């Protein structure tokens, strides 16, 4: 038969995958990194506490400018913080009360969001006597919105539990490419500095890596024991890590096409909801169920410090472009920088 | 249950299958080196005076 | 003490309380007095398509209510050569071919039945629904049908919104009162019965029968039955709205007057009749008819009273012995033979004759002389041959020779010679002078020394809940008659002050309801805040500024009714073990409030279920 020989050479691919990894494991990240001296104890305070939002924060995302932010509530609103001065600029009341993800684009002049309205929701900010509304509603998806990130003023990438990704042209509303591989939801998504690639991890345990351009899936990483909540790439676009369910970060390269660390301890025993990395790389910035972020020196996975704020799940985080101060989202409403 | 889904996940992982990759020990150290290169830029792993740090003053 | 209509954002809460039960149909607003003269008030002022449609529909209701054809062939031609010849000659004429044919044709023949707009009133209909009638929805005459709906549905009446007077009836079981509604003025009678009276005397049926009785009369507004309004109760008595009548029965009247002779008899019977027709049109045998029972308003017109020995013969007919003895049919005093309507026609021949003789025919104070005098006839020589022929019918034993039960009803009395002279179309409006005017008011007009040493128990109480019931046909009645105009224009003021001293926060999103609650703070200090709240299908906002604090459908774990200081309140339960008690301003807002809040959480509790970045996890 046809379909067991395609299964049973599916099967010898997959073997064939893992013994050409085998094949690259000489030494490992501990071993090489065994040397150099420990970063020690990272102690942030509290700078800047954003008070609003009725309800829990779901996601927020840092603008270009190292000082706007947006966040996503579970009061249907967007705000865009002004982290100096604390000073809402805008508070967008959303079309839709089941909202996920938001994100701040590269230029500032646009914002988007989404959720379990199945639309990514183009808000446009610099249209004449203020009242920023939609300029544009992507519907293609299947099911929800569960990440977006802007390319430019004109593409969008987004990713949705219909377990696909998908590439838009905001001028005309099109879904230019679709990004199947995936077999469960797709949770996170982040692009390469490069733009030209993009990661995502979803609830079959595992991330893959894709090319924009050619629309296609490159190489499938896995390793998680449980669904894959959140994903962040490297400063220099070679490798990613990864939060999930299973209470550990994992560290991937690309080129090696393997995992390289596993972050973990005995303490931590509830799931990851976001990952970032500090400017230099060095930092790997996690946020847990248990109310905590904690930072880990992605070199030696040692635990640097813990952020013990909040009093609900810290639901996202991330660090500015210049590196000067990382802000943490929590189901509690508020939104704390840390520097 | 369908053909043209197993042939269309066989490709697939053909693709995958045929990369080229390289030892561990060489991503490891260029990630080692790429910390080493720009732990100067980083304000979290150096601190900063509170003049050039715009949360503090 | 005057009506209060509520603000305008009544109108979220109410459309989605009408819209559960199908009361937002055309066939169901229309048919309602207060509907169809705000429907009317949108088509005529805010509408110019259906204006021509809604004055043909009040040019031919007019001509329905023409009493001579004197009359009706001056104005169908009016009608004709308006409302449809005139829109022909502009070919925007929107009804069937059929319709003209029908009306055409009887105006060659000039034949003008009161009737004869009726193909049309059908076709206006069609044209006033699906479209004009969804128009009419989103304009502000709908919402002002919102506002006085909610009254309507939020009636609870006690004695003090009556002005009570005088007394104008004594009976068994209670007293009847004359009162004034302070609501709107309407002048009505007050029957009380006492309960404790009602437990002594085995009477606990009568009652409950009585209520039921009057439910399935007071619509359609019939001139010759006592109908009823309102029935509410308080602790230790049952009350009765009913039509006022102060100017006793015919039992006393007879007495005063002596017997009637023919003519001045055939007023009260022909009265009589139609009000039986109204029972019989509706299932209901009345087989008490005696002048005990017969009331005089203050023209000396009159109606039946007391339904509470009548019952319903709509699917099982009686056969016990029930009435006044001498009154009571043959079939009627044999116990276990079954009877219908007949029975009232028998006893109209009894009471007839009562009028003409001074006493029953079977008389001379033994009861059990009566049932058999009766059970197996002669009239004096003073009676007319014609009225003899009415009696002799309708006092036949056999019930297949007895008038009125040949197969027509009350047709058949009509048409007996001794009515040969009688419009009954004037009798239903009245215009036949009474022969007895009652006077300015005198003592114990309707009558008939021991009192009780008994209380009432909790299982006594518990055959009075479903006692309360007011009647929308009559409630509106009486608004539109007194106070709906200007009240109408008295809150149309307020509610332009209030535009013109003035963005919702509801529009351009995904809101479910919103509205005017009161929500408790701090109990022991009486601490009520009246907030607007906007229910959304994951969260539940308040504002008095923007919404400042939320709680979301997450947090709900269950919806309960309760009882906070002898008021109907909503109860909810929070995850972290907190209460929150919500109070709203009418009965059908807590009924709404009650069930939406309920499919909100327990539909956003089984989404969030299902989506892993929103659930709970160990
Ligand atoms: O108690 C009484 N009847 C027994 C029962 C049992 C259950 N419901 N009623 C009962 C009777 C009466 C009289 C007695 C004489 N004949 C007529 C009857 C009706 O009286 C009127 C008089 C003027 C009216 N204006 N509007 C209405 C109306 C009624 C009066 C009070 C009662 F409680
Ligand atoms: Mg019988």
């Amino acid at each position: 038969s046809e379909l067991d020989q395609l299964r049973q050479e599916a099967e010898q691919l997959k073997n064939q995958i893992r013994d050409a990894r085998k094949a690259c494991a000489d030494a490992t990240l501990s071993q090489i990194t065994n040397n150099i001296d420990p970063v020690g104890r990272i102690q942030m305070r509290t700078r800047r506490t954003l008070r609003g939002h009725l309800a829990k924060i779901y996601a927020m995302h840092w603008g270009t400018d190292s000082r706007l932010l947006v966040s996503a509530s579970q009061d249907g609103k967007l705000i865009i913080w002004d982290s100096y001065t604390t000073n809402k600029v805008h508070a967008i009341p959303l079309r839709s009360s089941w909202v996920m993800t938001c994100a701040y684009a590269p230029s500032g002049n646009y914002v988007a969001c989404g959720g379990l309205d199945n639309i990514c929701s183009i808000y446009n900010l610099k249209t004449r006597e203020g009242n920023v509304r939609v300029s544009r509603e992507l519907a293609g998806h299947t099911g929800y919105l569960s990440c977006c990130r802007f390319l430019d003023d004109n593409q969008i990438v987004t990713s949705s539990g219909d377990t696909t990704c998908a590439l838009w042209d905001i001028e005309t509303g099109q879904q230019t490419t679709t990004f199947t591989g995936h077999t469960g939801d797709v949770m996170s998504l982040s692009l390469a500095p490069d733009t030209r690639l993009f990661v995502s991890g979803a609830c079959d345990a595992s991330a893959k890596l894709w090319d924009v351009r050619e629309g296609m899936c490159r190489q499938t990483f896995t390793g998680h024991e449980s669904d894959i909540n959140a994903i962040c790439f490297f400063p220099n676009g070679n490798a990613f890590a990864t939060g999930s369910d299973d209470a550990t970060c994992r560290l991937f390269d690309l080129r090696a096409d393997q995992e390289l660390m596993t972050y973990s301890h005995d303490n931590i025993i509830c799931g990851i909801t976001s990952v970032s990395f500090s400017k230099s790389g060095r930092l790997l910035l996690a946020g847990y169920d248990d109310f905590n972020c904690n930072v880990w020196d992605a070199l030696k996975a040692d635990r640097a410090g813990v952020l013990a704020g909040h009093d609900n799940r810290v639901s996202c985080l991330g660090v500015t472009d210049d590196g000067m101060a990382v802000a943490t989202g929590s189901w509690d409403s508020f939104l704390k920088i840390w520097n | 249950a369908s053909i043209a889904q197993a042939r269309k996940l066989v490709e697939q992982l053909k693709m995958e299958a045929n990369i080229d990759r390289i030892k561990v020990s060489k991503a490891a150290a260029d990630l080692m080196a790429y910390c080493e290169a720009h732990a100067k830029e980083d304000p979290l792993l150096t601190p900063v005076p509170a003049s050039e740090n715009p949360f503090r003053e | 003490k005057k009506i209060l209509l509520p603000e305008p954002s009544i109108r979220s809460v109410m459309q989605k309380y009408l819209e559960d039960r199908g009361e937002v149909t055309f066939e169901k607003i229309f048919s309602q007095k207060l509907g169809y003269l705000l429907f009317r008030d949108f088509c005529l002022n805010h509408l110019e398509e259906a204006r021509p449609l809604v004055e043909f529909y009040e040019e031919i209701k007019k001509y329905e209510k023409l009493e001579t054809e004197e009359e009706r062939v001056a104005r169908s031609r009016e009608i004709f050569d308006s409302y449809i010849m005139k829109e022909l000659l502009a070919c925007s004429h929107p009804f069937s071919k059929s319709a003209t044919e029908h009306v055409q044709g009887h105006l060659g023949k000039k034949q003008v039945p009161p009737d004869l707009f009726q193909p049309y009133i059908e076709e206006i209909c069609q044209n006033l629904r699906g479209d004009v009638f969804q128009k009419f929805i989103e304009s502000d005459k709908f919402t002002r049908f919102c506002q006085w709906k909610n009254v309507e549905l939020n009636i609870h009446l006690t004695m003090n919104d009556f002005s009570v007077h005088r007394i104008i009836g004594r009976g068994g079981f209670g007293e009847v009162y004359g009162c004034r509604k302070a609501d709107t003025g309407k002048m009505y009678a007050m029957k009380c019965l006492d309960k404790k009276r009602i437990k002594m005397k085995q009477g606990e049926t009568l009652a409950l029968n009585e209520r039921i009785m009057l439910s399935l009369v007071s619509t359609g507004d019939c001139p010759f039955i006592v109908c009823m309004s309102y029935a509410f109760h308080t602790p230790d008595k049952l009350s009765f709205i009913l039509d006022l009548m102060n100017g006793g029965d015919l039992h006393y009247h007879l007495s005063q007057h002596g017997v009637f002779s023919e003519a001045d008899m055939r007023f009260y019977a022909a009265e009589i009749i139609l009000g039986l027709e109204h029972m019989h049109n509706r299932f209901v045998v009345y087989r008490d008819l005696k002048p005990a029972n017969i009331l005089l308003d203050e023209h000396g017109h009159v109606r039946i009273s007391d339904l509470g020995l009548a019952c319903d013969f709509s699917k099982k007919k009686p056969h016990a012995s029930v009435g006044t003895h001498g009154y009571m049919a043959p079939e009627v005093l044999q116990k276990g033979v079954a009877y219908d309507s007949s029975a009232d026609w028998f006893s109209l021949g009894c009471m007839l004759f009562k009028l003409l003789r001074g006493h029953s025919p079977f008389r001379t104070k033994d009861k059990h002389e009566i049932d058999r005098m009766t059970l197996t006839v002669e009239l004096p020589d003073s009676f007319s041959p014609e009225l003899r022929s009415l009696l002799e019918g309708l006092l036949q034993r056999d019930v297949n020779r007895r008038l009125g039960c040949l197969g027509r009803g009350a047709q058949e009395v009509k048409e007996s010679p001794f009515f040969r002279s009688l419009d009954w179309q004037m009798v239903f409006l009245q215009k036949y002078p009474p022969p007895l005017i009652p006077p300015r008011g005198e003592v114990n007009a309707a009558d008939a020394e021991d009192t009780k040493g008994i209380k009432l128990l909790d299982s006594d109480q518990e055959l009075y809940r479903n006692f309360p019931l007011t009647i929308s046909e009559r409630w509106q009645q009486e608004v539109a008659e007194t106070v709906f105009d200007t009240i109408n224009a008295e809150t149309d003021r307020l509610e332009a002050r209030k535009k013109a001293k003035n963005e919702d926060y509801a529009l351009g999103k995904d809101c479910i309801m919103h509205g005017y609650m009161s929500k408790m703070g701090n109990p022991f200090l009486t601490q009520w805040q009246r907030r607007y709240f906007y229910l959304f299908p994951n969260r539940l906002e308040w504002r008095g500024e923007a919404p400042q604090s939320l709680l979301t459908m997450e947090e709900i774990q269950s919806v309960e009714e309760t009882q906070i200081k002898e008021r109907k309140c909503l109860l909810l339960k929070i995850r972290g073990g907190k209460q929150f008690i919500l109070q709203c301003d009418s009965d059908p807002e807590l009924v709404q409030w009650k069930k939406e809040l309920r499919d909100a959480y327990r539909e956003a509790q089984q989404l969030v279920q299902r989506v892993p970045k929103m659930k709970n996890k160990p």
